[PDB]
């Protein structure tokens, strides 16, 4: 009878290429469905999207890890680590491949990846490896999309195929504010979320992927049995 | 002696050698700093100038004078302030620069660059 | 009992702190019926120059169908990232008393008794130098 | 000990009683192992080895200085009314206990005259309090009591002395990590501590970098051109590695001593065997019970805390 | 323990309000006698007898009036509510943190003449933190014997 | 893990982040100790770091105290981080930093029922 | 110049004329000690122990501007910059801290803190240096005279570097006779350039047209001695008696605070003189009016922080609490309890202003002085 359920986005900033930020609104939420959104709505964002990264990264004429190459004034331990905060898009679950073939003393960044048709980059500019001297250089790289952290073996070892760790984490940070509304007797309450992504996906995606996942999981009650 | 290198590049030179040098021919801009040891900006005006004789290895020449030493040398020489700096041209067509107060160092590669 | 608060005026404040804050907070509650979420939230959000009064707000509700949840909403969207910050303060479960949100500088400043006499600009480094 | 760069410096600074033609742990009686009111300026009274040998291992002063004789000496600010040029003496133990060294300040005043007001000082081997008129000398130092270890701990007056011992012993276990990261808060004794350490490579020479690889660093200057070999991987003598790294790019000039390269655990010009975490003191549910802590998955997925153990097997 | 929580901040060592005025007092009279004793009014051992006397008895007075502090103003002070109900820290530790430390020991027995007025939130003096170092050295010479 | 004031540690469970109290800005904490260790060891100066501690986290500044700022004047390090945490509350608009109730300490969350603490709880970046 | 509609603000503002540069140390003699020629990291123990006339070295008058300003006043200076970076930086450091730049001339001509000379080699082979070209500071010329900021501002204030170039001379005595038209008092500061170190004689000659024009006048303890008598006034410092000494104070060697009576300092007394003020560093603040003197005692500490210690810029914090002080409160110069209240602010001020590096870096704040005030001053005093 009094007002009905609204919801917008009243703040959106693009600090960086691999960085969104958004803040949303709710509208007369009786008590109780306030704290009830919001937590759910944190604990969905924090630990259900999905994000693809790179998973194993295989290189051309290397001992171990921890070894020195000619004309790089990167480690190898070095360009893993560089290499493993470079972020995807995708959604489609299997693993893919890509590789990097680039010449000498250029300097190389996340643009120089070849993806596959149904992957693409967000940053264009991430340094993952620095050049001096001319020699050819080839790396081959494996993508996933899984769900949160997982831990890989170092099995599959070829020449060399060093796993890394990545993260499988799209939502960088979540908060919300459930605040007072006055209305006389009746007592509503106004719900403020706020998410911060990484470019992978955007503010009111990350949201609509956080909503499904979690109706997802709240769904087998409803059947019979 | 040739076995380990010296600290500091700045050498200190009297009034005398000075006279000398200003007055002789010379083929690369000169600096004359003036400090005392109780003055308290001109330790920052000694690191800078010991910096600013690194990057200019050969093409400069920088010397400083202990206004405690020289007194009336400095007063002669139109010195109303510790923190001074003197830039001479190496030609005796162009007339010579005085600079006061602690300048930055960026300032002092332009004025011994495009105006030296 | 004058101009400065004694040694037992402050040890008996110590002991009865939380009635007053709930005074404080009951009051600002009580602001809200009647000045309603429209105008009580505005404060907090600069740079919107309207009406904030639920008289008008009838006449608008009445010239176009927003009603008064719309004209909310449109104010909180040039609220600004601090402005928001600041106002979270008004939360339901945080109950920032409306004296500590409100208090100038200069009361806030004699909780440690003004600036240190040793200047921290000696102390303070840049985090990115050699 | 190369566990890390504070070890390195703190071993070479030690005193012992045991040895050759010295006292031992078992017939050492107790007053040799209690703090004399002379180790004040040279011994460091809150750094010393557990167990049965205690009081008879300890650390120098920073400022202690071996002088003639083999007598440790400290310097003190002498106060005289003729500004002689150097005001400042290295006393040792045997002229100190005559004199009156205050401790105290000149930020007093009193309706009659600043020269009469009171500060603490140290007469014999007591603790007096005296006007400003009879003191002969003036500790102005704050890091003249202390070890290297006991002044790596930021606001120490803060906690007890029964603590400092262990705060101090627990610097020494750090594990150098795999990336380093310079601490918020510090007393800025780090920077001296990894100059000393002998990890960093610090220029000989003028000139300008003009070749850099993560395997050298080729400096110009004075007409010669020096090549400064860089450690990629090594073992130390605690099983950790020890990584250096370039900090000055391609072109730009250093004076002599100036930092060139970092090294383990010492990121900037500066030491740092840790990371900086946010914190809150809590009871989670008993996971924290006694002297336990619970860390996030944060911590094991950003290699906040990772490092590299090297093991060395000789057949 | 955990819904309620407790934590340990720098205002909840609550000094009694009273010590303003006994330290200043205390050192009046500290003032006087050492102001006399130059003056030949008082010998040595009464110095001596005095200056243990006062500190000793301010210590112990504030010791005694911390708990009737906290149980009436503050009762639920997260000092109080962890020393209080006997969980841990002890009377006399808590008097440490909010309080006095003064009148430590010399090695050889004897008090020493300088008393330690100031707590742990406050913070010790140079002079004053190395004199508390001689009870901390006798903490180590014991758990190892 | 151990600190530099003694407060030494066992690592005793590990926590996904959506599991561990947030601050009212949502940022997870990355470690939880044990206030009572703090008057039984007596070792107050932890606390002040961990306070100062934040403000440069929020500041970009480091600090190298020498140690004994007490002689300057009386409570010095508290004027000093008070200071410091109201600067940090204030350039940057995060009016939890300074609390002007309970200086120092602020009213985290639950990581697992979006439930404030009862009582304010105090955080740093030690 | 009439243009105005609503009163002025607050608190009074402060005229600064002279030559805004950064870093500054005019009053330079010969040190009996020095600390090494090539080791700079010794010579802060030259801070410790100064040489007596850079105990409390007053600098430039842009110090003063903005020591005034952090300390809670209003001033505004009157010069002139150069188009370079140079000059442009030091705009923007005055500007950054309130110190009003809408009397400060942007010229082309010349370069900020560059002045061009010529070698003229005399007999022997002593050289000497004539300014050709003048540098950016000096060159102001009494056409562009803000005549707003004369208008408004209460207290001139300048140094005695102006008077060592010969336009500034003019220019300066223009700018207070307008500031004396419109009812302004003249603050002088003698903080004398190392020429002006030669003779009495000279210097007397020199300074004695600014001199008459003075209302209110500060010196320093070497300043005034060597305004006076320099032989006179340390042969009388460094005095004990033969047999006995006099009182008691005499019988325990402390240091000389000598309070000069009004018939020494009448040589350098005029009618239109209101207040005549010797600072031995903080230490001691001697003040001469009309109808009474006295001074003021003080402290000083630079051993607390021996690694930090900076005396470079503490006459000007000392020099702008007096003028804090003065203006804000008008009844201390009939009032002599009110004026040794009022004068303890300045010694704080001058106190803090020696424990940091760096003359504009750490002048101290209102709240931080009067907290030192307080904290060194018993309560019957502050």
């Amino acid at each position: 009878s009094t007002q009905t359920l609204q919801w917008k986005c009243v703040e959106s900033r693009t600090d960086s290429k691999c960085l969104h930020y958004g803040r949303f609104i709710l509208s007369p939420l009786m008590k109780g469905q306030a704290d009830t959104i919001g937590i759910a709505m944190r604990r969905a964002l924090l630990g259900e999207i999905e994000g693809t990264c790179i998973t194993r990264a295989k290189s051309e004429k290397i001992p171990h890890e921890y070894s020195t190459i000619l004309g790089i004034q990167e480690s190898v331990h070095e360009i893993l680590m560089n290499l493993k905060e470079i972020v995807l898009r995708s959604n489609l679950y299997g693993t893919c491949e890509a590789s990097i073939c680039v010449r000498g003393p250029r300097g190389v960044t996340a643009q120089d990846i070849i993806l596959p048709p149904y992957v693409e980059i967000v940053d264009n500019t991430q340094h993952i490896a620095s050049l001096t001297e001319p020699i050819d250089l080839c790396i081959g790289l494996q993508l996933e999309r899984n769900r949160g952290y997982h831990i890989k073996a170092p099995n599959n070892f070829q020449d060399g195929s060093f796993p890394i760790d990545a993260l499988f984490m799209p939502v960088r940070n979540v908060n919300h504010s459930i605040h007072s509304y006055g209305n006389g007797n009746e007592k509503q309450e106004i719900l403020f979320l706020e998410i911060w992504t990484n470019g992978s996906l955007t503010p009111k995606e990350a949201l609509y992927e956080a909503s499904r996942n979690l109706i997802d999981l709240l769904i087998p009650f409803l059947h019979a049995e | 002696a040739k076995h380990v290198r010296e600290d500091y590049l700045v050498k200190k030179l009297s009034a005398n050698e000075i006279t000398e040098l200003v007055r002789g021919e010379r083929n690369v801009p000169l600096i004359i700093d003036f400090y005392a040891t109780w003055c308290g900006p001109c330790i920052l005006m000694a690191q800078e100038l010991e910096m600013l004789a690194v990057e200019y290895e050969k093409n400069a020449m920088i010397v400083k004078v202990d206004t405690d030493d020289e007194y009336e040398f400095a007063r002669d020489m139109q010195v109303r302030g510790l923190p001074t700096l003197y830039f001479i041209s190496p030609d005796p067509n162009k007339d010579a620069i005085r600079t006061e107060g602690l300048i930055p160092i960026q300032m002092m590669r332009d004025i011994l660059d495009n105006d030296m | 009992y004058g101009e400065q608060p004694t040694l037992t005026e402050t040890s008996l404040y110590r002991a009865r702190r939380h009635l007053f804050k709930e005074e404080r907070l009951k009051a600002e509650q009580e602001r809200l019926e009647k000045i309603g979420p429209m105008a009580f939230y505005s404060e907090w959000v600069k740079a919107w120059k309207g009406d904030t009064s639920r008289e008008a707000i009838q006449k608008h509700f009445e010239e176009t169908g927003e009603d008064e949840n719309t004209q909310l909403i449109e104010m909180l969207s040039h609220q600004t990232d601090r402005e928001y910050r600041i106002m979270m303060g008004t939360d339901i479960r945080i109950r920032r008393d409306p004296l500590a949100m409100r208090m100038r500088e200069d009361q806030i400043k004699e909780i440690w008794g003004g600036d240190p006499v040793y200047p921290t600009i000696n102390y303070i480094q840049d985090p990115d130098i050699v | 000990d190369r566990t890390n760069p504070l070890t390195q410096i703190v071993h070479g600074r030690k005193l012992s009683y045991l040895g050759p033609g010295g006292l031992t742990g078992r017939t050492a009686s107790f007053r040799i192992r209690d703090i004399h009111p002379s180790h004040y300026g040279r011994i460091c009274p809150i750094d010393t080895s557990e167990g049965i040998n205690v009081g008879l291992i300890g650390s120098l002063a920073i400022h202690a200085r071996i002088g003639p004789w083999g007598s440790l000496e400290s310097p003190y600010y002498e106060i005289s009314e003729r500004s002689k040029r150097v005001q400042m003496l290295y006393l040792s133990p045997s002229r100190d206990e005559y004199y009156m060294l205050a401790s105290g300040n000149s930020l007093a005043l009193n309706q009659g005259i600043q020269e009469e007001q009171v500060v603490p000082a140290r007469y014999r081997q007591e603790f007096l309090t005296i006007a400003w008129e009879q003191v002969h000398f003036r500790s102005i130092f704050s890091f003249q009591y202390f070890s290297i270890g006991a002044s790596l701990i930021p606001f120490i007056e803060h906690n007890d002395a029964n603590r400092a011992l262990m705060s101090s012993n627990m610097q020494r276990q750090a594990v150098p990590l795999s990336q380093s990261e310079k601490c918020i808060v510090g007393t800025g004794l780090e920077r001296q501590v990894a100059l000393d350490s002998g990890v960093l490579a610090i220029a000989e020479h003028e000139g300008k970098i003009i070749y850099t690889n993560t395997d050298k660093i080729v400096l110009l200057g004075n007409g010669n051109t020096v090549s400064i070999p860089l450690v990629m991987y090594q073992r130390s003598n605690k099983n950790t590695c020890m990584h250096q790294k370039p900090q000055i790019p391609r072109g730009k000039c250093v004076k002599k001593g100036q930092i060139l390269a970092d090294g383990a655990a010492t990121v900037g010009g500066e030491l740092a065997l840790g990371k900086n975490v946010l914190v809150a003191y809590m009871p989670w549910e008993g996971y924290n019970f006694e002297d336990a802590v619970l860390i996030s998955e944060r911590l094991v997925y950003e290699d906040i805390y990772t490092s590299f153990h090297i093991r060395k097997y000789e057949i | 323990a955990t819904a309620t929580s407790i934590s340990l901040g720098i205002d909840d060592l609550l000094t009694i309000p009273s010590k303003g005025w006994l330290v200043q007092d205390a050192e009046q009279q500290s003032l006087i006698l050492e102001k006399h004793h130059h003056y030949g009014n008082v010998h040595a051992v009464e110095k001596l007898r005095q200056s243990i006397e006062i500190w000793y008895s301010t210590s112990e007075y504030l010791r005694q009036e911390m708990n009737p502090n906290f149980r009436m103003t503050d009762p639920y002070n997260p000092v109080h509510i962890m020393s209080f109900s006997g969980a841990r820290g002890n009377v006399s530790q808590v008097h440490q943190l909010v309080g006095m430390r003064g009148l430590m020991s010399d090695p050889q027995g004897q008090m020493i003449d300088l008393p330690i007025q100031s707590n742990l939130r406050e913070g010790l003096s140079l002079t004053e933190y190395i004199i508390s170092c001689y009870g901390a050295r006798k903490g180590v010479v014991d758990t190892a014997v | 893990v151990a600190g530099r004031h003694g407060n030494k540690g066992i690592i005793s469970r590990i926590l996904l982040r959506q599991d561990m109290p947030y601050l009212q800005d949502g940022r997870p904490v990355d470690m939880i100790f044990n206030p009572l260790g703090v008057p039984s060891r007596m070792n107050v100066g932890q606390i002040f770091e961990c306070s100062l501690g934040l403000a440069g986290s929020l500041l970009d500044r480091h600090y190298r105290i020498a140690p004994f700022d007490e002689r300057y004047e009386q409570e010095a390090s508290r004027k000093l981080v008070f200071s410091e945490l109201y600067e940090a509350s204030k350039q940057t608009a995060n009016p939890w930093v300074f609390e002007p109730e309970y200086p120092g300490k602020s009213r985290i969350f639950d990581g697992r029922t979006g439930d404030p603490f009862e009582q304010p709880v105090i955080i740093g970046n030690p | 110049d009439d243009g105005m509609d609503f009163p002025y603000l607050d608190p009074p503002l402060i005229c600064c004329f002279g030559a805004v540069q950064k870093e500054f140390v005019p009053s330079v003699r010969v040190s009996e000690h020095q600390m090494d020629p090539d080791i700079y990291s010794g010579w802060k123990m030259m801070q410790w122990n100064p040489p007596e006339f850079g105990r409390a070295p007053g600098g430039p008058v842009s110090n003063v501007a903005i020591s005034h300003v952090r300390l809670g006043g209003r001033a505004a200076v009157i010069g002139k910059v150069g188009e370079d970076d140079f000059g442009e930086e030091l705009v923007l450091m005055m500007n950054k801290e309130n110190v009003q730049t809408r009397a400060v001339k942007f010229d082309s001509n010349v370069k900020t803190a560059c002045s061009y000379m010529r070698v003229k080699f005399s007999d022997d082979g002593k050289m000497k240096m004539e300014t050709v070209k003048e540098a950016a500071e000096d060159s102001l010329v009494a056409s562009e005279l803000n005549l707003a900021v004369l208008k408004e501002a209460r207290i001139f204030h300048f140094n005695s570097e102006v008077l060592t170039s010969p336009s500034m001379n003019t220019t300066l005595f223009r700018a207070i006779k307008l500031s004396k038209k419109f009812g302004g008092l003249v603050f002088f500061d003698l903080n004398l350039p190392l020429p002006l170190w030669k003779s009495r004689d000279e210097t007397r000659e020199v300074i004695k047209q600014a001199w008459e024009e003075a209302n209110i006048i500060e010196v320093s303890r070497e300043e005034l001695e060597f305004l006076l008598d320099e032989d006179h006034y340390e042969r009388r410092k460094n005095y004990r008696p033969q047999y006995y000494s006099e009182n008691y104070e005499q019988s325990k060697n402390r240091r000389d605070y000598y309070h000069y009576t009004r018939e020494e300092i009448s040589p350098l007394w005029h009618d239109g003189l209101k207040f005549l003020f010797v600072t031995d560093g903080t230490l001691r603040i001697h003040y001469y009016a009309p109808s009474f003197d006295g001074v003021v005692v003080g402290t000083e500490d630079v051993l607390i922080t021996p690694f930090t210690c900076d005396r470079t810029g503490s006459g000007d914090a000392v020099v702008a609490g007096i003028m804090r002080k003065l203006t804000s409160h008008p009844e201390m110069y009939e009032d002599q309890d009110v004026l040794e209240r009022q004068l303890r602010f300045s010694i704080a001020a001058g106190i803090i202003s020696q424990w940091t590096i760096g003359a504009v870096r750490g002048f101290p704040t209102e709240s931080a002085t009067q907290n030192l005030k307080e904290q060194v001053y018993v309560p019957s005093m502050w």
